[PDB]
């Protein structure tokens, strides 16, 4: 009941008044006042001069309690608008923050961690700045222990939250060497047990490989696409998001790269994604797929094995509408690199129906697509001889009507496509 | 070709999740 409701009056009375224990009674009702959820009136508190106040009383090293409290309240500034998490900043929080990561006291130097969270977090401009104030190598110190579970649950998730921050935006990506730095710690949070450590530290992997492929290979020479796969498996769902991410974004890079993942056993776990109830998990799964099937003809060949060619089947027939996008990329990729005899086997599986009622569909990107791929089917066709029973086909669906309707369309691609595949095909 | 994911989530976000950008102390 002491410092619960104070007026930002008050606060600005106690904090001003020449009395440490004054200032910290006030410093606590500022942190209270910014704590609460409904609207915690943090443009008020900038207003009234307090930062370089709490900035002040970071450095109050014989007070720990005001120094918890003043950043406890400035972590609260930091987390809103970029405006706000400025204001922070330009009180010369950055270095005070870092200055806390060495305390005695656990819970103060966990606050350091997470005020420097917050200000990373907003971008790559401050990203970069907490980088050039120095806080990499005292937040990798805090790691440095033989095992992580003997550091407090809490006090580990917010060291692997902040430190993926600083792995985190692309405008520009962060400096090498601190990607260099903070990686073979990052591949020790990735073997940790606890649910959200991983989780944070598969976004990390997935912000770094987020990039040109020198970036995805600074990732994939530590190693740690098995245990990405490995969490691609997991049951939370926190979990599957990012290592999904991760490995997606791997599989935009070289064969090579992608290959690792394949080799890594990551396809056995498609048939689930390419189901996966999360329409999100089964968007990005397909996208991972059309980046998959862009590859070699030997990595193409390896969809087939896996059976992935009915769940892309399933995904075209009936799926999240921006999802079977993705499958119409997958399928028309596939079509592109693929032996005929691998593109033959699509239309085995039943391609062909579900290409043709997606033909209904008003992006006309994607009639790009698809006519893409059928023009490659029915080129791979011909090599065999087979182009009349796929003509009967795309009719008995009424994918011809489809087709030649599409002659009268507002592109040059589509009806150019549209009206050639009619003369050699359909005549 | 490969699409990166910038040109994925082109025709897909806003609504592609990431981790928390900024977080709010509320609890001890």
């Amino acid at each position: 009941q002491g410092t619960v409701n104070w007026s930002v009056e008050d606060i600005v009375k106690g904090i001003n008044s020449n009395n440490l224990e004054s200032q910290l009674q006030a410093t606590q009702a500022a942190r209270k006042l910014l704590s609460r959820e409904k609207q915690p009136p943090i443009d008020n508190i900038i207003r009234a001069g307090l930062i370089p106040k709490f900035v002040s009383f970071l450095g109050k090293t014989d007070c720990s309690p005001i120094q918890f409290e003043s950043a406890w309240a400035l972590t609260n500034i930091a987390s809103g608008t970029s405006e706000q998490t400025k204001a922070v900043v330009d009180g010369g929080a950055i270095p005070a923050f870092i200055s806390l990561l060495a305390s005695p006291h656990a819970h103060i130097s966990e606050q350091a961690v997470w005020a420097l969270g917050n200000i990373a977090g907003d971008g790559s401009a401050f990203r970069d700045l907490v980088i050039k104030h120095g806080a990499i190598d005292p937040l990798l110190a805090l790691l440095a222990v033989p095992d992580l579970s003997t550091l407090a649950c809490g006090y580990l998730r917010n060291l692997t939250w902040t430190l993926s921050n600083l792995c985190r935006n692309k405008n520009p990506a962060p400096p090498l060497d601190a990607v260099e730095q903070i990686l073979p710690t990052l591949v020790r949070l990735l073997h940790h047990n606890d649910p959200e450590v991983l989780a944070d530290s598969c976004w990390a992997i997935s912000y770094l490989t987020d990039g040109p492929n020198e970036r995805i290979e600074m990732v994939v020479k530590k190693g740690v696409v098995p245990q990405l796969v490995k969490l691609l498996g997991a049951t939370e769902l926190p979990i599957v998001t990012p290592a999904l991410r991760a490995i997606g974004n791997i599989v935009t890079g070289t064969d090579e790269q992608t290959q690792k993942v394949i080799d890594a056993g990551a396809l056995a776990v498609f048939p689930s994604l390419l189901t996966n109830p999360k329409t999100n998990i089964q968007k990005e799964a397909t996208w991972t797929m059309s980046n998959i099937t862009a590859g070699r003809q030997d990595q193409i060949q390896q969809v087939v094995n896996h059976g992935l060619v009915p769940f892309l089947v399933g995904v075209l027939s009936k799926a999240d509408f921006k999802t079977q996008k993705e499958a119409a990329w997958a399928i028309t990729n596939y079509t592109s690199g693929g032996t005929v005899e691998q593109i033959v086997y699509l239309v085995h599986c039943g391609i062909i129906e579900p290409l043709m009622n997606l033909l209904s569909a008003k992006d006309t990107k994607i009639i790009q697509v698809i006519l893409d791929a059928i023009s490659n089917i029915f080129q791979a066709a011909e090599k065999l001889g087979e182009t009349e029973k796929l003509s009967i086909m795309i009719e008995e669906c009424g994918g011809l009507d489809k087709i030649e309707a599409l002659q009268r369309h507002e592109n040059e691609s589509v009806y150019k496509a549209s009206l050639n595949l009619i003369e050699k095909y359909f005549s | 070709a490969k699409k990166k994911l910038r040109e994925y989530q082109q025709r897909n976000s806003p609504g592609v999740p990431t981790g928390a950008k900024k977080k709010k102390k509320i609890k001890n």
